[PDB]
RNA sequence: UAAAGUUGCUGCAGUUAAAAAGCUCGUAGUUGGAUCUUGGGAGCGGCCGUCCCCUGCUCGGCGCCGGCCCGAAGCGUUUACUUUGAAAAAA
């Protein structure tokens, strides 16, 4: 069945980007999906998305640009210390110049670069470049 | 593509499809920069200034190249919003 | 897809966005509850009560008119039966199949469909035991399953 | 077509699409004011009735159950009601 | 008067003057039996955008549904008593904070942040019921809720839209726009 | 040992090269939908970025005319996670 909702959403916008679509519907809305997307938005990879409340799990429409090379999930949510975060960004990102690894910390769902600033490790959700 | 000093260091800045925002390689030979002529709105004649839309091969063989130029001209005030 | 079938059907109901009672319906929550009590005492199930209501008494959902759903309304008064109605119908179906197998021992496809109904009963049985609405020492016993109509 | 307005679909498109698959999930059923010619009063029948809908004291049978939208007895008028 | 605060504190003459106005509508006008039992908690005046004022009257939750039966007719009398002001009715809903590690019974989801903020939004507009919510996340990360209201009671409530945005902006801090979708219902 | 992504967690394979049980059920095992704190009050730098705040109940000290402001020991869901600290022989 559907088990990882964030996984479904990220692959859905990945398959939409590859085709060259201008906006994509991602059917189950979580909180973790919105946070991931806001983190991608703040680095300019996607445009202003919007969530659609039916009195259920909502849907999200994301306005895609052509900036997102790939948007991936890491399953399971491995638990990353600050020491390990370099070895994840070495084998999961193309360059050391661009690309991000979003991970849920106690502070909140944020990129590896903000996790280094705040001095807080956490569980990996996925990545985008 | 600055270094630490600020120097622009790469040897050419490649074009980028106006429809998909995906860069157009040195050997994507199905690309098309299409120039659309402008109009002196009172006369209806060629001015000399023109709008330039680039499209990558991928969208052209995808069959979406006309609808992309249709949106780009409508989003430029060439085609009527009505349409 | 389906549990014990290869079928992948998309046949469910679709509740409307607006949870508000409509303008036309004048029936008070009390009147609906008193009608639910009149239907339940007539020997009827929350599935059937919901149907009989939304057909000939123009009531979208009981949960929209009242604050609460139908089995909870039967439970709050004390009209809801001891074991749940969906587990009742599975046991009733299983008894009817196991009754069919008392004459037709060659019917290997009935025997296969019995093992599926058996599997669905044991599967609810363990669910209702976790939610503590069945006693833990309950058991689907095919000898005394016929005793329960 | 790449750029579909998924935010704002035309009503024709959502009326076409499956009830569950619409941008916002919406039922295709409805309630209707039905009256038989013998009795005064108007009973609210559900479109997809799936039961033999009787009037008060069985003046007549109103609605016979079918696959989908239940058939109303010949001589029974209906108005679908909305809010 | 009918101004019945849960705390042991007096109002201003503003809130007592509103309770006096609803005692006048009891004693003088026809809607007396359906206002005896009905009581009021608090009220406030807020500066809404432009040269307009928005008046908000809080209500107890169990009697709110009795207030729902008498809303728009009672709004008319306050609409002709206070000349250039828009009167709106919210239920004063008690709100519980999230139970933290640091900090007794289970927190009920009726008394939660989102349910109360959505019930407040539902009760801002009685003549119009909400037909769809669309939460735009703008490029700076800041949200903008878009409430789609019914075409039935459009003209009756359309002038109060510019008010409603400001009334919701005050209590929650959520920048809300209101639209009228035409094509579904 | 690397080369061996030829043991594959990173990271392999299984239509035809070696490879998916004949099929289904099924208990451990493994993995499991959405949903329950948010908007602000205050200051600095040139609308934005970092900073301070959104639990109560014995004895004391910034004290005041039994109470209030403040500190100390204790009581205050359970973990996992992460961060810090203690500790951990040398070679």
């Amino acid at each position: 069945v559907r088990m990882n909702v964030l996984a479904d959403a990220l692959k859905s916008i990945n398959n939409a980007e590859k085709r060259g679509k201008r906006q994509v519907l991602i059917r189950p809305c979580s909180k973790v999906i919105v946070r991931f997307l806001t983190v991608m938005m703040k680095h300019g990879y996607i445009g202003e998305f919007e969530i659609i409340d039916d009195h259920r799990a909502g849907k999200i429409v994301v306005n895609l640009t052509g900036r997102l090379n790939k948007c991936g999930v890491i399953s399971p949510r491995f638990d990353v210390q600050l020491k390990d975060l370099e070895k994840w960004q070495n084998n999961l990102l193309p360059s050391r110049q661009f690309g991000f690894i979003v991970l849920t910390t106690s502070a909140g769902i944020m990129d590896h670069e903000e996790a280094r600033r705040k001095h807080t490790g956490g569980k990996i959700l996925g990545f985008f470049f | 593509m600055q270094s630490n000093a600020g120097e622009f260091v790469d040897l050419y800045v490649p074009r980028k499809c106006s429809a998909s925002n995906r860069i157009i390689g040195a050997k994507d030979h199905a690309s098309i920069p299409m120039n659309v002529a402008e109009v002196d709105k009172v006369t209806g004649r060629f001015n000399g200034q023109s709008k330039t839309y680039a499209i990558c091969g991928a969208i052209r063989r995808m069959g979406e190249s006309d609808d992309s130029i249709l949106r780009l001209a409508k989003s430029h005030g060439i085609v009527s919003q009505n349409f | 897809g389906r549990m014990h079938a290869p079928g992948k059907g998309l046949s469910q109901s679709a509740l409307p966005y607006r949870r508000s009672v409509p303008t036309w319906l004048k029936l008070t929550s009390d009147d609906v509850k008193e009608q639910i009590y009149k239907l339940a005492k007539k020997g009827l199930t929350p599935s059937q009560i919901g149907v009989i209501l939304r057909d000939s008494h123009g009531v979208a959902q009981v949960r929209f008119v009242t604050g609460n759903k139908i089995l909870r309304i039967l439970k709050s008064k004390g009209l809801a039966p001891d074991l749940p109605e969906d587990l009742y119908h599975l046991i009733k179906k299983a008894v009817a199949v196991r009754k069919h197998l008392e004459r037709n021992r060659k019917d290997k496809d009935a025997k296969f469909r019995l093992i599926l109904i058996e599997s669905r009963i044991h599967r609810l049985a363990r669910y209702y035991k976790t939610k503590r609405v069945l006693p833990p020492n309950w058991k689907y016993e095919s000898s005394t399953a016929s005793a329960l109509v | 077509p790449l750029a579909k307005d998924l935010l704002h679909p035309s009503p024709e498109e959502e009326k076409r699409k499956h009830k569950k698959k619409r941008l916002v999930q919406s039922p295709n059923s409805y309630f209707m004011d039905v009256k038989c010619p013998g009795c005064y009063k108007i009973t609210t029948v559900f479109s997809h009735a799936q039961t033999v809908v009787l009037c008060v004291g069985c003046s007549t049978v109103l609605c016979q159950p079918t696959g989908g939208k239940a058939r109303l007895t010949e001589g029974c008028s209906f108005r679908r009601k909305q809010h | 008067a009918k101004i019945v605060k849960p705390n042991g504190e007096k109002p201003d003459e503003f809130e007592s003057g509103i309770s006096q106005a609803l005692l006048e509508l009891e004693m003088n006008s026809d809607l007396k039996a359906q206002l005896r039992e009905l009581n009021i908690t608090a009220a406030k005046e807020i500066e809404v955008g432009g040269g307009r004022k928005a008046i908000i009257i809080f209500v107890p939750v169990p009697q709110l549904k009795s207030f729902q039966k008498i809303q728009v007719r009672l709004v008319r009398e306050l609409e002709k008593k206070f000349s250039g002001k828009h009167v709106v009715f919210i239920a004063q809903r008690r709100i519980l904070p999230k139970p933290t590690r640091k900090s007794k019974q289970k927190r009920p989801r009726s008394r939660t942040l989102t349910a109360v903020h959505d019930a407040i939004l539902e009760d801002l507009v009685f003549p119009s019921e909400i037909v769809g919510k669309r939460i735009r996340v703008k490029l700076d990360g800041s949200r903008l809720i878009k409430v789609h209201l019914d075409k039935a009671q459009q003209n009756n409530v359309e002038h109060k839209v510019e008010t409603f945005s400001g009334v919701y902006k005050k209590l929650t801090g959520k920048d809300v726009n209101f639209e009228f979708p035409e094509f579904q219902l």
